[PDB]
């Protein structure tokens, strides 16, 4: 999972 | 928004995709190509083609079960595009690249038409 | 094979079937949680969850155009997951991440309970 | 467009  | 991106998430949709086709499941037209017949998901077409996308908006070809591609389209070439609709992978070689790329402009699946024409351009 | 690999592929057709989500075209089943509708396409929701998954390889079920979930599910916990579903982005807040977590358990979505679950931990 |  990361911020997009 | 303040959301969070699973990386992998596309790419794990379209592996299952493949699943599914591969196992006949929903699987929802037949698209023939000089009598070679391939099963498929009319929404995954739509996705990756420009050409399917026009047909199965049209109110009365999107309720067809079977599709019938122009007698001057390869199957073979046929089977590489739609493999690279369901996996990102496409089998391009010295003896397919001019099947694959007047596929792709049939289709309109413009990335794949570029591939081509830059890799017939790097052999003249 | 000596394939070559169009990277943006995946995310690309994702997109794609989000559009049509969206117009509603070629939506094939109306998903009921406590009387709020959502209409999908029956592959994408078999490709992100293992509930969806068994539904719809069912041989009695997958003919259905109307899937009602259990009452104890919540329709924003739903909506944020159907929206992951098709765009691999997660609404994921303080006030929802309890109801998103218990909708991702039951529609078994590991990858989005094993973030929650994360959040949680990191909150306690 | 890449080699896997
Ligand atoms: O090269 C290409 C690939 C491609 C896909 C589609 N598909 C869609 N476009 C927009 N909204 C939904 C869909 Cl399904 C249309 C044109 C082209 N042209
Ligand atoms: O967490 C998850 C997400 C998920 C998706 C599916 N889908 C499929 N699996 C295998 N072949 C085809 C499909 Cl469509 C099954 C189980 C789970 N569990
Ligand atoms: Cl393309
Ligand atoms: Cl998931």
């Amino acid at each position: 999972w990361v911020i997009p | 928004d303040s959301c969070i991106q699973f990386t992998r998430h596309a790419s794990d949709v379209l592996l299952n995709l493949n699943r599914l086709r591969s196992r006949d499941i929903l699987t929802d037209v037949v698209i023939v190509v000089s009598r070679e017949q391939f099963r498929a998901h009319k929404t995954v077409l739509m996705a990756c083609s420009g050409l399917f996308y026009s047909i199965f908006t049209d109110q009365l070809k999107c309720n067809l079960s079977v599709i019938n591609l122009d007698p001057e389209i390869n199957p073979e070439g046929f089977c590489i595009l739609l493999d690279f609709m369901y996996t990102s992978r496409l089998n391009l070689r010295e003896g397919n690249i001019m099947a694959v790329m007047a596929t792709a402009m049939y289709l309109q699946m413009e990335h794949v038409v570029d591939t081509c024409r830059k890799f017939i351009k790097a052999s003249e």
